[PDB]
């Protein structure tokens, strides 16, 4: 990634400004909820305008940031990318089941994920990368071995150090781990990113093992799905009591969000609180709320 | 969200 000058963030502006007027369509039906893409390009300006005013005077540190000119490089590339794919889909970015529509729906969860990850590193403008919290002791230790008090590194380099601690199979299984790591989709992890996944997934000494049975193996896991999509989702399971899925909170990124059918008649969503995923898994089964993982009638076996 | 049923 090249050098970041003030000229390149107001080509960005310039860029998601034009990602702001095709999605004020009012055919697009877009709904007043996270992630909100006309809620989050403003949001994104005005933070990036905040690390600016920060940096005055000394703009020659802020270009020089590994972490800063890999997040301009993917947020131009995302911004040209809802531009193609609005060109390319015509019409059918306004039917709410076609494959455009779900591809810019993905891309209003990444510009929400980019985000997130750019306010934990600049929280006030400044960066503190290297002084991230990762959230897990365990996990904590693992970066600063591997990786010292770097903000982001290659995926690559990411795969080659977890291999060395916890085995990574087979290539797809690698291919699958990336996909749900990499929350900004930019073949790089962040210290921000690596945390999210290591808190999911916790805890760290059964990390992968976790992961294959909460997510590689499990129906009811749906990756980069919104809290709208899980209720629309459920929808056709209505009258089937117990349906369940399950998926990352868009808005308390690295806590888990359950939305179930209820035997009353209602969709509700929910996000554990003091206690892991899979208790709250198998809690759910025993008494009755989450039966059926996508609707289906088999239910995995966690208690294992 | 709503409260763990
Ligand atoms: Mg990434």
């Amino acid at each position: 990634p090249g050098t970041v000058d003030k000229k390149m963030v107001e080509k960005c502006w310039k860029l998601m400004d034009k990602v702001v007027r095709l999605c004020q369509n009012p055919k697009l039906a877009l709904k007043n909820s996270p992630p909100y893409i006309l809620d989050l390009l403003p949001d994104t300006y005005q933070h990036l305008r905040t690390i600016l005013s920060r940096y005055e005077g000394k703009m020659e540190t802020l270009g020089e940031n590994e972490y800063f000119r890999v997040f301009m490089e993917n947020l131009m590339k995302k911004t040209k990318q809802t531009i193609s794919l609005f060109k390319e889909g015509k019409e059918r970015m306004y039917e709410e089941n076609s494959q455009p529509r779900r591809n810019l729906t993905k891309l209003s969860l990444i510009f929400s994920h980019m985000l997130a990850e750019l306010k934990g590193i600049f929280p006030s403008g400044l960066f503190q990368g290297d002084t991230f919290r990762i959230t897990k002791a365990d996990a904590a230790e693992f970066w600063r071995k591997a990786f010292g008090e770097k903000t982001i590194v290659p995926w690559k380099s990411f795969r080659q150090a977890l291999h060395e601690v916890h085995p990574i199979s087979s290539g797809l299984e690698a291919m699958a781990l990336k996909s749900t790591i990499d929350l900004t989709c930019n073949d790089y992890i962040s210290v921000f990113e690596f945390d999210i996944f290591t808190r999911l997934f916790q805890p760290w000494s059964s990390l992968l093992r976790n992961w294959n049975s909460l997510a590689v193996t499990h129906p009811g896991y749906m990756a980069f799905l919104t809290y709208d999509e899980v209720k629309a989702r459920l929808q056709k399971f209505i009258h089937k009591p117990g349906s369940y899925i399950f998926r990352l909170s868009c808005t308390r990124l690295g806590q888990w969000a359950i939305g179930y059918v209820t035997a009353d008649g209602n969709i509700l969503q929910t996000i554990p609180h003091n206690k892991p995923l899979f208790q709250a898994l198998i809690d759910g089964f025993r008494e009755g709320f989450y039966l059926f993982p996508d609707g289906r009638n088999q239910n995995p076996d966690l208690t294992g | 969200y709503t409260p763990e049923p």
